[PDB]
């Protein structure tokens, strides 16, 4: 697509691995 | 109209309990792993020709065991797809499916969804529909069945580090509880006009002159099936609509019967296994309340259809509409309802001709986790990680530590439980997502407006939560969509099957408590309307911008 | 190893006995009970047949009863693709063509009532809809008896004898089976 | 919130470091939200993309705002519990030690400040000097004010006799010179471990705030699926929804509330257990301590367990009521059961009772007996033991003395007040006696009643016969009373205690009944020397009062209880956060969905700021809840869930409504938008 909807896009995926990530873990 | 209305969900749920008590007393024996009567003798016989010595194994051994079979079964019915054509009974020698919709159709009928991108009569044989949707329909509810069993020991079960043995439960389960009782369906259907025959495709000469190619084939037995299991994948296009499928009005009552056969019962064999039977009545008050209310509701907006008919002189603005005539629309209604919240993809009317707000709470009903009455022990263990958040924040309400029944639930317990009420609203709105950021998934568009939208996200719900039920408008043939509906069907039922055997793994390593004055029962009006709660307000909260977007701005519109 | 003995077994016994016995028995119990059930229930009269007494067929004929709407792939009444009309509530497209079926019916039959039945223009949920309700038949009286050169009162006893309420009132609607009161009409008429 | 703490906390605040966020997921999103949104507003006003660039800034500008909030609630429970460590510590960074070479007084001292002095030396303390040192003392005498301890300012009596030879922290002494050989090193020092303690703030998670964390994640999860979802869904009808309005609805849906002040509900309550005179080295038994089901109280050196205490004092006919007040003070001086604490406390706070000279009086002290129940002072030849009444009785009866008079209508009179009656003496003549009434204003009976109600069971063990243990059993309200008690007994009721599935909390001797609180879940260990008890776990009581594991059990479920209020308030405002936003996200989109704005607010803009400054406000506005705790009426487990039901969760569902209407309001009189 465009780069501002794939930038969204990889920021939404880092964010939601970032927040499995801290899901995973208990800090 | 309401009185009668009234009358029918009545009806319908005092003769559901009242069949659904002694299987559940039946559930209850195969949980506490007693033979049933008249089985012992021969049971031994054949665990012993099928080298199964009963050995009890634990939760990593039980879900290998569940997934290694449901590989074989996808393996098994991908290669019988794509190879219809050399098997026999092709009376109309069909050819073989494609790569993606024969890969989609697996995944679909192991998987306990039942999806159908495609017309049954012109699509698959007799041998494909006699062995390869037969077998999985018996297969993955068995699957369902065995975790739900393995739950409820794990409930049971003080500081044992094992659970049973899955191809006991497989084998007892198959032959007892789904073989004879879908026979007498089968029989009945029989009784009534459905269609238990081979002969070829009969041609018609019509009255007027015209040519009708009727599709006979063996139908009843896979409507039997498919009713008892929840399952929803029907022989022909019409799912229960067909008049070879659903005859009579009493056979629409049997297959709702049948759907809500099995989650009740296995509510009851909950009830009575826990030793409290005001669990399971528990559950069950929660689920009959969510679902009276939701019937009631689409009652309503069914009655209350399009002023457009009035408009264009018509005697009533009844959405009669994609709805069959042997039944009512308030029989359509309650249908829809219950193969929306059971995860059936049976359907007596088409859900696109429903009414905004009588489409709506089939989808959200649906979205919250098809936990009301929900699958066939799916729904079981999707309540019981409600019932899990429920007693967290009641005990964090109490200020003690929380206990479900005894058992204490903890760090571990609350990951697994809060990763498997992730893992298919995540499903539903990346796929959805997906699917409207690629013109191959707004290229298979019917209806305009946000009825299109509603048609994306009910497609990709019903293949997360396991359902099957389709807006039959979209057409999900496309290799794009048929991938991307395997892939949600895929991770939904096995994403919610793998956390949730952890959490029986790490449940029956506890030991529970004694019920004291200070611990919070986990029954009562206060606990049932605080279950109802959190299963609203997490669906609601879940998926109120979807419903907004799509429904919403239809009913409004 | 350990695991590829009791899965393929249990695999293999499951797959044979429900897919091999359950639809041999389940056929065989249906052949032996309800023939004329498990076969289509189609009426034959003389060697052949004249459609299923479930499914339903296209009557445009003017001294027919014109049933609901099909709206199927190919042909209106096609058993081959027994799907539905999903076309929304909102849909335009599905207005104008409940606009042009009221019109064509309002055309048809003049000496009934001018607010039609909502059966006779809107689509079922399968194409295939032998069933209309007894107040659609009552409407379509008329048009019939004109066409016919009948009596009101005769049509009304045949569609009464035609009639198949349920066993309870409230688990569905009262129908008629449209294929049969044609066929009962043309072999009464001839 | 005084203003000198409020101000030094926000310039800690002020400091927004991403390594300080990252640690708490929610506002760690909150944060990356807040920098997407201000970079948004940057571009916007450079020129970067097309819109109004000042709505967007408001927005960003207020969840900068709910970031520096939630900093500054968990900042504000850290100076709150460093307020408390300060008042101890601070005296202690700028003082100094008399050093000396032999235990002899009469020695050159040497002059070394000793704050880094290793142990096993010898220091001097002397006429009002800060005791630097936590040792033990070879030799000498001096009255000692616990201010840094105790918190009331009462004298105790500091000389070698084998249990009052024990000084501890930074403690004012008040007499002379006092030797002390320090046993421990600076980091085992007392208030190096209270530094530790208020420095540990949040350093290991209770499990409660784990799995609680773990919930608020997968809520911010499907929050974040939602709203990025709704990009995709909303750009094929219409125009599609503005990156700011969705980054304004994450963060307005995310439940930031309880995500910021999950930790300054964690620190508080530690402070408030720091406030009870409990020394809790980790969370997770405060928890436990409110989590038991079954409460052990062991009585064997305390007299009516530790509720009573000196409300006022009777005199007698041939004496004073300042004599009276001299003798008790100098008999409960050498006292460090609750009932002698409380008698110097009234007694100070009459007729201001201070420094005794104690090395002047010559005399040796005999401390409390649990045998004896005894208490009392060897000055010249008299004995001014004090204790029960029927041993006081027996002690001048065991002598000469003729027998006391109208003493038998005054402790008569007090037990129609309901009290216990404690009386002095002076050897052979009856000094007076003293009421001792119950310090809980609600009463004790009620108090045991509640946690009766509350499920949690109530046992007390005595050390003496059967009939004192029914009568004090009787007298309080206790369910079980234990009667000669030994370690090997008491454990073993731990054991048949916990054989039903309960967990066992006992209060009692750190020194002597180790192994039974060691077999306990939780054990509030008092009437130690504190280091050795620290050092292996053992809750540490300071005044050794064995009814404060009942104040654990409220502050160790409070906590919990408000942590589940401030979830459901957090997840309960939602509903109204939808009706707030939705519309106004999606006016331009689909425009038949005004109808669904059920208040009448002016514009989408307006109402997106409404629900975003109500969602940061309302942090502040719950500061006070979470600072102390709920006031929470203890009843069954059902009237708590509906009480609590009833109180939070229609607040949720109910004052978010109202607060954005009234802030809506407010822009709309204001002009703003
Ligand atoms: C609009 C009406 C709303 C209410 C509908 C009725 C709901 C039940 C009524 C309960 C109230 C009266 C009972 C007094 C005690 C109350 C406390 C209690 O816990 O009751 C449990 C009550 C009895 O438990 P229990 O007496 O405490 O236990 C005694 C035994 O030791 C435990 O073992 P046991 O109970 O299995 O053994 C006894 C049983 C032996 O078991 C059997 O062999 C078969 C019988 C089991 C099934 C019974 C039929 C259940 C049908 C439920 C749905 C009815 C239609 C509702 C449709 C609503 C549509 C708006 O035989 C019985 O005696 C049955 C109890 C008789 C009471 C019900 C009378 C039957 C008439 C049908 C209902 C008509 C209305 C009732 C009056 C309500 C006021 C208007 O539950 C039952 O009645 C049967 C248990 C299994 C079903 C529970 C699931 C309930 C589903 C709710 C559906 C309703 C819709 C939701 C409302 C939506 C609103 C938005
Ligand atoms: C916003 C929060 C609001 C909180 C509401 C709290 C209401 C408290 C009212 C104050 C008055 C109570 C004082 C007397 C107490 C003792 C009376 C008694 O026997 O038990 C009554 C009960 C005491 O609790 P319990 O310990 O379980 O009862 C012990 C019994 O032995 C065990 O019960 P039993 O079965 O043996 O009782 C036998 C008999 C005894 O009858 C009596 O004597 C009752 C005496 C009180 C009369 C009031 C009627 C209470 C029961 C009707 C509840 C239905 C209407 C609900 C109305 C709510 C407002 C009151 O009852 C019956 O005839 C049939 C009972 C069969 C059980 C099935 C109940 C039908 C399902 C309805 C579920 C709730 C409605 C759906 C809500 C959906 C909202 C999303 O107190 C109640 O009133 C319960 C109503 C609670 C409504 C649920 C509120 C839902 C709000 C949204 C959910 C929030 C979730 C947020 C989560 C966020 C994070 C995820
Ligand atoms: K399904
Ligand atoms: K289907
Ligand atoms: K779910
Ligand atoms: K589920
Ligand atoms: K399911
Ligand atoms: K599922
Ligand atoms: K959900
Ligand atoms: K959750
Ligand atoms: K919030």
């Amino acid at each position: 697509m465009s780069a501002g909807v794939i930038t969204g896009v990889l920021l939404v995926f880092l964010l939601l691995g970032y927040l499995v990530y801290a899901l995973i873990n208990a800090e | 109209m309401a009185a009668q209305g009234f009358l029918l969900i009545a009806t319908f749920l005092l003769v559901l309990m009242v069949l659904a008590r002694p299987l559940g007393s039946g559930l209850a024996r195969l949980i506490n792993d007693i033979p049933l009567p008249g089985t012992t003798g021969v049971e031994r016989v054949l665990f012993r020709a099928l080298g199964v010595s009963d050995r009890e194994m634990n939760w990593k051994q039980y879900l290998c065991a569940i997934l290694g079979l449901n590989m074989l079964g996808l393996a098994v019915l991908f290669f019988m797809l794509l190879g219809q054509h050399y098997l026999p009974l092709n009376p109309q020698q069909l050819p073989g499916l494609s790569w993606d919709l024969a890969l989609n159709t697996a995944v679909s009928f192991v998987t306990n969804t039942n999806w159908q991108s495609y017309s049954g009569e012109t699509t698959l044989s007799y041998f494909s529909q006699m062995a390869g949707l037969t077998v999985q329909n018996f297969l993955s509810a068995a699957s369902g069945i065995a975790v739900i069993f393995a739950l409820i020991r794990a409930f049971t079960r003080q500081s044992m580090s094992t659970l049973g043995n899955a191809w006991v439960d497989l084998l007892r389960i198959t032959l007892w509880v789904l073989v004879p009782v879908a026979l007498l369906i089968a029989l009945f259907f029989i009784q009534q006009g459905a269609l238990q025959n081979f002969l070829p495709y009969q041609a018609v000469n019509t009255v007027e002159g015209a040519q009708q190619l009727l599709p006979m084939g063996p139908v009843a037995s896979q409507e039997a099936i498919k009713m008892l299991g929840t399952n929803g994948g029907g022989f022909f296009n019409a799912n229960s609509s067909h008049p070879f499928e659903n005859p009579t009005a009493l056979t629409n009552f049997v297959q709702m019967l049948a759907i809500f056969l099995i989650p009740t019962a296995l509510c009851f064999a909950f009830g009575e296994v826990m030793g409290d039977r005001r669990q399971g009545r528990m559950l069950l008050w929660a689920m009959s309340v969510i679902f009276v209310i939701c019937v009631g509701v689409v009652m309503w907006a069914e009655v209350q259809g399009n002023p457009h008919l009035l408009a264009l002189g018509t005697d009533s603005s009844i959405n009669m509409e994609g709805k069959e005539s042997r039944f009512g629309v308030l029989v359509s209604s309650l249908f829809a309802v219950v193969t929306t919240a059971a995860s059936c993809g049976a359907v007596i009317a088409m859900h696109d001709s429903f009414t905004a707000l009588g489409g709506m709470v089939p989808m959200w009903l649906m979205q919250i986790g098809e936990v009301v009455f929900g699958g066939v022990g799916s729904g079981l263990y999707g309540m019981m990680l409600f019932v899990l958040l429920a007693v967290f924040i009641a005990g964090l309400m109490i200020g003690r530590t929380p206990e479900y029944l005894g058992k204490k639930i903890d760090v571990r317990e609350m990951k697994l439980t809060a990763l498997a009420i992730l893992v298919t609203p995540t499903l539903v709105l990346m796929g959805a997502a997906l699917a409207m950021m690629t013109d191959a998934g707004r290229s298979a568009m019917l209806n305009p407006g946000p009825h299109g939208f509603s048609e994306v996200l009910y497609a990709v719900s019903s293949a997360a939560n396991n359902n099957g039920s389709a807006f039959a408008g979209l057409s999900a043939n496309s290799p794009f969509w048929n991938c991307l509906l395997a892939f949600c069907m895929f991770v939904g039922r096995f994403g919610v099957i793998i956390p949730v055997m952890a959490i029986a793994g790490s449940l029956v390593s506890k030991k529970s408590q004694a019920a004291s004055s200070g611990t919070l029962p986990t029954h009562g009006p206060l606990f049932v309307g605080l279950l109802i709660g959190t299963v609203l307000l997490v669906g609601a909260l879940t998926f109120i911008p979807a419903l907004a977007l799509g429904p919403v701005a239809e009913y409004l519109s | 190893m350990s695991g590829l003995r009791p899965a393929l077994s249990t695999f293999i016994f499951l797959l044979l006995i429900t897919g091999g016995v359950y639809p041999l028995l389940t056929t065989v119990l249906g052949q032996w009970w309800f023939p004329w059930q498990a076969n289509g229930s189609l009426i034959r009269e003389g060697d052949t047949v004249r459609g299923s007494a479930l499914i339903g067929q296209n009557f445009t004929g003017n001294g027919y009863f014109h049933g609901r709407p099909s709206a199927t792939a190919e042909m209106p009444y096609n058993p081959q693709a027994s799907g539905g009309s999903n076309l929304a509530v909102s849909n335009p497209e599905l207005d104008k063509l409940i606009a042009a079926r009221v019109a064509a019916l309002r055309a048809a039959n003049p000496d009934a009532s001018a607010s039609v039945p909502v059966e006779l223009v809107t689509a079922s949920a399968s194409g295939l809809d032998n069933n209309i309700t007894p107040q659609a038949a009552a409407w379509q009286i008329p048009r019939v008896a004109k066409a016919r050169n009948l009596s009101v009162e005769q049509l009304t006893q045949l569609i009464a004898k035609y009639s198949q309420q349920p066993l309870v009132k409230y688990i569905g609607q009262p129908v008629v089976n449209i294929v049969e009161l044609n066929l009962a009409l043309d072999k009464l008429d001839e | 919130e005084p203003t000198l703490v409020v101000q030094a906390l926000k310039e800690a605040v002020k400091k927004l470091n991403p390594q300080a966020q990252w640690r708490n997921p929610v506002m760690f999103i909150v944060w990356i939200g807040s920098l997407l949104t201000t970079c948004i507003s940057i571009a916007m006003a450079s020129g970067a993309m097309p819109g109004n660039a000042l709505f967007s800034a408001a927005i960003s500008g207020w969840l900068w705002i709910t970031v520096l909030f939630a900093n500054f609630a968990e900042a504000l429970a850290e100076g709150r519990s460093k307020a408390q460590a300060n008042s101890l510590k601070g005296v202690k960074k700028t003082a100094f030690a008399r050093k000396l070479r032999e235990p002899k007084y009469g020695a050159a001292a040497d002059k070394v400040p000793a704050d880094q002095l290793r142990k096993g030396d010898i220091v001097l303390v002397e006429a009002g000097d800060i005791i630097p040192c936590d040792g033990e003392v070879i030799e000498g005498g001096a009255s000692v004010d616990e201010s840094a301890i105790t918190g009331e300012s009462a004298p105790v009596i500091r000389e070698s006799g084998g249990d009052f030879a024990s000084v501890t922290g930074g403690t004012r002494i008040l007499s002379d010179w006092l030797v002390i050989e320090c046993s421990v090193n600076p980091g085992e020092t007392f208030l190096d471990r209270m530094i530790a303690m208020v420095e540990g703030a949040q350093r290991r998670k209770t499990p409660n705030e784990i799995a609680l964390t773990i919930l608020l994640i997968a809520l911010t999860i499907v929050f974040l699926l939602a709203t990025a979802t709704l990009w995709p869904f909303s750009a094929w009808g219409g125009n599609a929804v503005s990156v700011t309005v969705l980054v304004a609805l994450l963060v307005c849906l995310i439940p930031t509330t309880i995500g910021g002040l999950l930790s300054a509900i964690g620190v508080a309550g530690m402070s408030r257990m720091l406030g009870a005179n409990v020394i809790a080295t980790s969370g997770r038994a405060v928890e436990a301590a409110g989590d038991v089901d079954v409460l052990l109280l062991d009585k064997t050196g305390t007299i009516t367990l530790g509720n009573r205490q000196a409300s006022e004092f009777i005199p007698a006919q041939g004496v004073d009521e300042k004599t009276l007040a001299d003798a008790a003070q100098l008999a409960s001086l050498a006292d460090e059961t609750p009932e002698g604490r409380s008698i110097v406390i009234l007694a100070k706070q009459r007729f201001n009772l201070r420094e005794r000279d104690v090395q002047s009086l010559h005399a040796t002290f005999v401390p409390f007996t649990a045998q004896s129940r005894m208490s009392g002072i060897n000055i010249d030849n008299r004995m001014i033991r004090k204790g029960s009444v029927d041993a006081i009785r027996r002690h001048v009866e065991a002598n000469g003395g003729h027998f006391p008079t109208d003493v038998d209508q005054k402790v008569d009179q007090v037990a129609r007040q309901g009290a216990t009656p404690l009386v002095v003496v002076e050897g052979s003549r009856v000094l007076g006696v003293i009421a001792l009434k119950d310090i809980v204003k609600g009463g004790i009976k009620e108090r045991f009643a509640q946690l009766r109600k509350m499920g949690i069971k109530t046992v007390m063990i005595t050390g003496d016969n059967r009939l004192t243990a029914a009568a004090i059993a009787a007298e309080a309200g206790v369910d079980d009373f234990l009667a000669e008690a030994t370690p090997e007994a008491k454990l073993a009721l731990i054991r048949q205690y916990q054989a039903e599935g309960r967990l066992v909390a006992m209060t009692g001797d750190g020194t002597n009944d180790a192994p039974a609180l060691a077999q306990a879940d939780v054990a509030v260990a008092m009437n130690s020397g504190t280091q050795a008890a620290k050092e292996a776990g053992n809750m540490v009581d300071l005044d050794s009062n064995p009814t404060k594991l009942i104040e654990v059990v409220h502050i160790g479920k409070q906590m919990l209880m408000t942590r589940g209020s401030l979830t459901t308030f957090s997840i309960a405002n939602d509903v109204a956060k939808y009706f707030a936003i939705i519309p106004a996200a999606f006016a331009a989109t689909y425009p038949q969905l005004n109808a669904l704005n059920i208040m009448c607010l002016h514009s989408p803009d307006s109402a997106i700021l409404s629900a975003v400054i109500f969602n940061a406000l309302i942090i502040v506005f719950l500061i006070p809840l979470a600072l102390k705790g709920v006031s929470y009426k203890p009843l069954t487990a059902s009237a708590m869930l509906r009480r609590n039901l009833w109180i939070y969760g229609l607040g949720g569902l109910l004052v978010p409504f109202i607060g954005i209407k009234v802030i809506d309001l407010l822009l709309t009189v204001c002009g703003l938008v």
